[PDB]
């Protein structure tokens, strides 16, 4: 957790008994939202991956930005906020186009 | 130490390509260099070959593109043929240990029986 | 002509609440990271770390106190007189009260004597010597057991995994609005759950000029917060050789209570420097002139109720004083002392259902404390009393500075390349 | 939504993967203990069918092909009408029988594949 | 002859499965539910399903039935004992006014404690003859009755214990399966499932003999049995219209209270002003003779012998021979002989009145029901019946296992795992690079 | 440039570690121990340190043992409300009436009505009894001056059964197989296992009773043989029978003490007189002795060994304590450590009320077992302390030594496969 | 053959690596426990690029400086146990190289010029 | 990247000091594999050129060099059979850049 938030561009920082029960319950929730993570980069086929890319068009360009305009210019704070209401339109996307993919290679007619 | 020896090899006229193998009790798997020598008839010798445990091996320019400096790390034998024109050589073989910024063949096969003729 | 691309290791967050640690019952072992170029929007009203604190402070008082000797036994009508236990006089405030209470044999009766404060109980009738304990008429009194060692030592609050904690380092934060100098720190500075009702006790100094923090100044509705930048020397003390007797209650279970006091006729007392208050008075009455300038300012001692919100609560172990402070609070814009009294049946976090039983502490008692604060409310002109929440006031001035965050390393950015297959 | 595919043949219920993937993974002292032990072992379900794809090579995949050649003895159906003409419940109940059978051979063809790739140790 | 094997993940798979469900929402089901239900709760038809559903070997009925006795006791346990009370009463025949004498009430007298330990005094309290028994001699000497064997704790003023409607959700990893057709009947494939994440919401009723405030059937009446054609089973009648019983208490309550402990006062009965009648039930005639025999209808499907005879309990204590109604927190015990006692504008049905009540027919505890002051009047839906079987068809209103009243409507729900993992063959080998 | 790091996976190394075993296997050791255990893996010139002192098994077991005795004591009989005074007078028994550990003691208990006090009496050991003051008639029982007690509930044995310690995922136990392994240092023959043997939660003082044996000579452990202020542990390579007993048939009988708890105390006694003894062979005893002093003179050389009765307050400290079914034992071994270098009876004394462990506040209450007990056990070992002659003395622990004394050869680690090497291999990009 | 060969030198090694309230509190413990250190142990392998494997060859160069000892002085000589502690205090070091590598690699292919 | 013996000659018949030198092409500095080759015993190596001694080798030896073109073996007196010929065998590239046989006698 040793943020050092900043500019886009640094893609290179990516790396009794009541008590007890509430000690429990977090270390539970620790691990789970640690999986679920790791379950959905999974099903996107980014497994293993700091960073990744897709067969998804960049969308949502109502924003009308370019590349030169967030990377070394915003914040990943920024960035988030500006688009925090797309994300769920995103998502949904990502999971069918890498099922898709696998569907694909192991097809009948091409894997053969 | 690993007792390494060559169980191959005889005169020929062609340079062709004969094949001959050292083995040896170590375990050449583990980033083990392995080398060949040609073991002259005279004039102490020449490189002949070299190659990583992972093999991407690289012939001595005498037999240069026609070369085949194998190994295999299952069989834990340098087993590798060139040719290099009917050289009048034995054929060596060595083991070769990475150091920092250092290499050295200090570990030496009984040489192989190849030898030119005709 | 861009592609989606997928970062695992975005360094943002959102505002969340979890379940917090402790580190040094607590047995568990304890570097800041400044953020550049972040504006964090703090509030140290409707902070959960405030509310998680309460909800543990209390549990875990409970969790010590529970394990002890229960009072229920000697809740018989008590035959009291007026208490001496040096020279020919009385001494104010006790009572020697005889009963007939069970022995641990569970059949013979026992007479036993011991002292009480005259707020620890009540008279069941008039015109009769004939007395009860505040709280046999509901629930029931644990005795605190003096091995508890209840004691303000400060405590860390630690994020668990997956959470961080930022920390606002502007001076003048006062309370609410972004923060500039934000920094990130896993554990949060030592805290000492000091408890008072007014007269903030050992907190951490401001390192500017006074503040003075409400969550609407402007209000009536709500408590001011008022933090010092130097503190003033508070010396309380008992100046009375207590002596413990012991009156078996049952199997091993034993009521710990005052048998005679020597010593000095005077009460329980705590002082000030003369100078001192009036000076930090002063200071603070500049400081409140400019969130209401061009009004007449004056202070007044509180308007009434149970002690606990009319005197100074404050607490040396087991012996719990409530001073009067209309010596501090009767003012318009050497030492000061306040008589105090001394009462060991207590409410302990403002709980009308239960009570705890604070032993005696024997011999003499003196205890130094460093005044930080002050909590105060609102009543042409303006009038300001001592006044106070059920102790949230006591950690906010120490969380005020502290947030908690959720670390969500997921997001999406456009890229340049497409996916290679 | 979930199982919507579940008693359709395997051509839709081949492709909802996505569907039942998700929702494996959820979004005093009495109850306290009940629940923590309830939402331990979803996480244990959840990683010991993760640690079996490891081992089987499939990490990562909704979709898995390996080494290992179908015997005819577990099922002698043809191709033709197992995908597209039977649902999956159908199907687990058919090959219930060599269940271990098939998750040792797979197994063991990882092994295998892992040794040939540790001794050819390619590299620069 | 050249298939591979293929493993995939994310199959729509499930097993049989027993598991702990959670429960969605001073009242006690709405204090421990915390779980806050679906405002919009999903059903996906499972197109081409067939399920296996049984009643009687459903877990989540025995399930229901262990968190409900947890409940109740975490709910009882923090209030007033009556251990004091234990002590000889001195008891007398309770005033009727002017008529004299309340047959079933004595009007008692004790020497008990207060909230101080040396504090002993004389107290009056009114009681049901049916929670006081002789000590010896016929001499007015009476003992509670449950002193005998078992602690006895007074409920919580503050505590009403009423049904509220709760949920049953799976967790992660788990589905709910929902039979559909409404011909169900019992055991057996279910054809038309669905799955749900969380049941439709069953108010946890407590009764015996008649089944009250519960789900109609869609259908004809089912008449549903783990086996009709055995005796030793409970039958199960559920009905597809319901009969509206009317029950009420005529008279109130003053209530009068003692301490007995530092607060912790005990509550008693005081004074009784109204009519002599402790309680009844009204019935109407031609519901219920419309209602019965259209039962009867239906029991000759299973049952071809003529003249089937319904006749009245055959034994045993209130809790099996009566009809246990909550009403208010009152506890009536109603004579149900007036009804059945027949073969194949309203009826009143006497009602007693109890206190001191073992309720799940347990034997280490009971509950003591304080006084509700003021008349009670409630209206409930009798939904189903509870019928025991036996020359002739004899059919009895048997009393049953609490879990039997939570089966009519759990029968619906199966539990089942779901198994993401399988294998197939395909036409493709793995490719090794 | 020409070595490169690689990582990996796998590696078999490991780390000393405390961690959290688990038990694996109506008897209340059975409770939480439903667990089954049905393998070992010698290690290859590894020599690893172990150490039988400062042993966290040991210290995890007695934790748990505890913990398991409370819960199983817990939801039983108070009986807080029997410290009435009591009316003792003499036994009453046969025709002499006279047992001398024994008194009849008449008692004021009230019935579950809270009013009709009625007097009750029961038999009572000596021992379990205090004089209040004065004369004789003014009698407590010993444990209302420090706690109430709980009776143990007939339903629950608490007869030991053996059990194994388990080790958790990523973690395994090491055992020492050197057959003459004294506790500490090195050990050159180590085998990997995953759960114990199968260990007896047996109790007792003085003497091991129900261990392994030696499967070398008679080897003598202690911290630091020097220091006689250690424990000695002497195991047997050879067993000594043991048999004991009570040749009486007590009668029972049983109070209602509250609403649904009855209160059991003893009735009449019927037989023979003698609270209890023990059979111990003279000659195996003091051939099992001889060999043990002759071990003992490798570390005490030129120097003469006697051995002398221990000294001590309670009888947990100056007796053989023991429990054969519901009966505990505190038997007198002065006959056994008299000696300088057919049978002994062992006069043996019986108590009702034990403060096991000395936890002070915690006590159970023996209910009188009906009829008449044998028991035969079997000595494997014995504690002794230490103070020209040397002087040994019948020691005892706390229960630590009954445990190390049979977990000595086990240490647990934690096993560390990640790591690093250098290699000659680059990763390869393209 | 958990352990086997452990203690056998680290060539042979290396071709081995293929191998009520109270009693809740202590079992979710346990089990809780396990879970965090299978998870830590992926974690670690993926964010250097060595997910699924149990050999994996990285671009950080040995230093030396932690170790001077030459192949066939380590390997063909040593046991992993005596490796571990020779090396111990540069493991840190040793993992946040690995990290810093792994970014660079992945930070190459996002490129904006080529890919 | 050739390695070209310097000083290839070395003869004696008796033990007695000895050097040999190449001006290897490559810059292989202390690399250049000085591992000799005395009488017939399968060429093994006396040292590890001039970056270490070799382990079952005379301690004689200590050129110290290391230079690109400036390479060199040397050793003090030791057994009259040690026919140290020191021939390099430069790192370079691909395989080991030998140098000329530089014949020794001791
Ligand atoms: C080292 O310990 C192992 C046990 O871990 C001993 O092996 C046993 O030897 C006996 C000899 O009769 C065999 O019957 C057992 O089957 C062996 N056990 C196992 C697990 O293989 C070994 O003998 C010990 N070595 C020394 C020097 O004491
Ligand atoms: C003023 C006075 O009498 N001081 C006493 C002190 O002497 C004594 O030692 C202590 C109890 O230990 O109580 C106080
Ligand atoms: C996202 O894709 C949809 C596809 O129909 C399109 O209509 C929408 O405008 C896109 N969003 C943008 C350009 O922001
Ligand atoms: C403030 O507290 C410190 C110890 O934390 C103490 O040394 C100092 O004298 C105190 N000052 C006042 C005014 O009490
Ligand atoms: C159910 O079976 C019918 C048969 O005609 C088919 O058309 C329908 O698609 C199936 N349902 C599903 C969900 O596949
Ligand atoms: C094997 O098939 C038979 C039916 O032929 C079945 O009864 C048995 O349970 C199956 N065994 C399994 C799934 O192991
Ligand atoms: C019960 O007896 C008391 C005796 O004083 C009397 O005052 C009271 O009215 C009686 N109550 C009833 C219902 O009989
Ligand atoms: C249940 O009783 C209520 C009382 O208001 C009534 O409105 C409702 O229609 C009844 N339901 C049935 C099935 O009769
Ligand atoms: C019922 O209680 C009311 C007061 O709430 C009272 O006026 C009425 O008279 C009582 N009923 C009878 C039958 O007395
Ligand atoms: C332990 O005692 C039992 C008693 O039946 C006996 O059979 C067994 O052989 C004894 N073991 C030893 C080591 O003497
Ligand atoms: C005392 O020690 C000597 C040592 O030689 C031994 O011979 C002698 O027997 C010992 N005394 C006794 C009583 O055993
Ligand atoms: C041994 O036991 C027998 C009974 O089996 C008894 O008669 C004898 O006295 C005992 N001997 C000793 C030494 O206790």
């Amino acid at each position: 957790g040793a943020a050092g938030s900043t500019m886009g561009a640094a893609s290179m920082t990516l790396t009794d008994t009541h008590w007890g029960i509430k000690q429990l319950q977090a270390r539970v929730l620790a691990v789970e939202h640690y999986l679920r993570d790791q379950q959905l980069l999974g099903i996107w086929g980014c497994s293993g991956k700091l960073i990744c890319t897709t067969n998804v068009p960049w969308n949502s360009t109502w924003s009308n930005k370019t590349l030169s305009e967030i990377w070394d210019n915003m914040t990943w704070l920024q960035w988030d906020k500006e688009i925090s209401n797309y994300t769920q339109i995103i998502y949904g996307l990502l999971e069918e186009s890498q099922n898709q993919q696998e569907k694909n290679e192991t097809d009948n007619l091409t894997c053969d | 130490x690993x007792x390494x020896x060559x169980x191959x090899x005889x005169x020929x006229x062609x340079x062709x390509x004969x094949x001959x193998x050292c083995x040896x009790x170590x375990x050449x798997x583990x980033x083990x260099x392995x080398x060949w020598x040609x073991x002259x008839x005279x004039x102490x010798x020449x490189x002949x070959x070299x190659x990583x445990x992972x093999x991407x091996x690289x012939x001595x320019x005498x037999x240069x593109x026609x070369x085949x400096x194998x190994x295999x790390x299952x069989x834990x034998x340098x087993x590798x043929x060139x040719x290099x024109x009917x050289x009048x050589x034995x054929x060596x073989c060595x083991x070769x240990x990475x150091x920092x910024x250092x290499x050295x063949x200090x570990x030496w096969x009984x040489x192989x029986x190849x030898x030119x003729x005709x | 002509n861009l592609w989606v691309t997928v970062y695992y290791g975005v360094p943002v967050w959102k505002d969340a609440e979890t379940t917090l640690f402790c580190a040094s019952h607590c047995c568990v072992p304890t570097q800041e990271i400044v953020l550049e170029n972040v504006t964090e929007n703090f509030n140290m009203w409707k902070n959960n770390m405030v509310e998680q604190m309460h909800e543990d402070i209390i549990s875990l008082w409970d969790q010590s106190l529970k394990p002890c000797v229960k009072l229920t036994p000697l809740c018989v009508t008590l035959n009291c007189t007026n208490a001496t236990a040096s020279n020919s006089s009385i001494i104010e405030g006790m009572k020697n009260c005889s009963f007939n209470i069970t022995t641990e044999l569970r059949d013979k009766r026992e007479k036993k004597n011991a002292l009480f404060y005259k707020l620890d109980i009540v008279q069941l009738d008039g015109n009769s010597s004939q007395y009860r304990l505040i709280n046999c008429n509901t629930s029931a009194i644990t005795q605190a057991c003096p091995k508890v060692s209840f004691e303000p030592i400060p405590i860390h609050y630690c994020a668990p995994a997956g959470f961080a904690i930022l920390k606002c380092n502007n001076k003048t934060f006062t309370g609410t609005g972004p923060c500039n100098n934000v920094s990130t720190v896993q554990c949060t500075h030592g805290i000492k759950p000091v408890v008072s009702t007014q007269l903030l006790l050992n907190g951490s100094l401001a390192e500017g000029e006074i503040i003075i923090r409400s969550e609407n100044i402007t209000d009536n509705g709500k408590t001011i917060l008022v933090h010092l930048n130097e503190s003033v020397k508070i010396e309380c003390t008992r100046p009375n050789n207590k002596t413990r007797t012991s009156i078996r209650i049952g199997p091993g279970q034993a009521f710990y209570a005052t048998g005679q006091v020597i010593g000095d006729i005077r009460e329980a007392y705590c002082n000030i420097s003369e100078s001192t208050w009036n000076e930090t008075l002063g200071k603070v009455v500049k400081q409140l002139r400019k969130h209401f300038p061009h009004k007449n300012i004056t202070f007044q001692p509180s308007s009434g109720g149970d002690l606990e919100v009319t005197t100074h609560s404050f607490n040396c172990g087991g012996e719990f004083f409530y001073c009067n402070t209309s010596g501090l609070f009767n003012s318009t814009w050497d030492s000061i002392t306040l008589p105090c009294r001394i009462k060991q049946i207590i409410n302990m976090w403002q709980e009308v259902g239960r009570a705890m039983y604070a032993p005696p502490i024997q011999g003499n008692i003196t205890c130094v404390s460093n005044i930080t604060g002050l909590i105060l409310t609102r009543d042409n002109t303006e009038t300001f009393r001592p006044g106070g929440g059920d102790m949230r006031d006591n950690w906010r001035s120490e969380l005020y500075k502290y947030k908690v965050v959720k670390i969500e390393p997921l997001g999406v950015a456009p890229t340049a390349c497409k996916r290679r297959v």
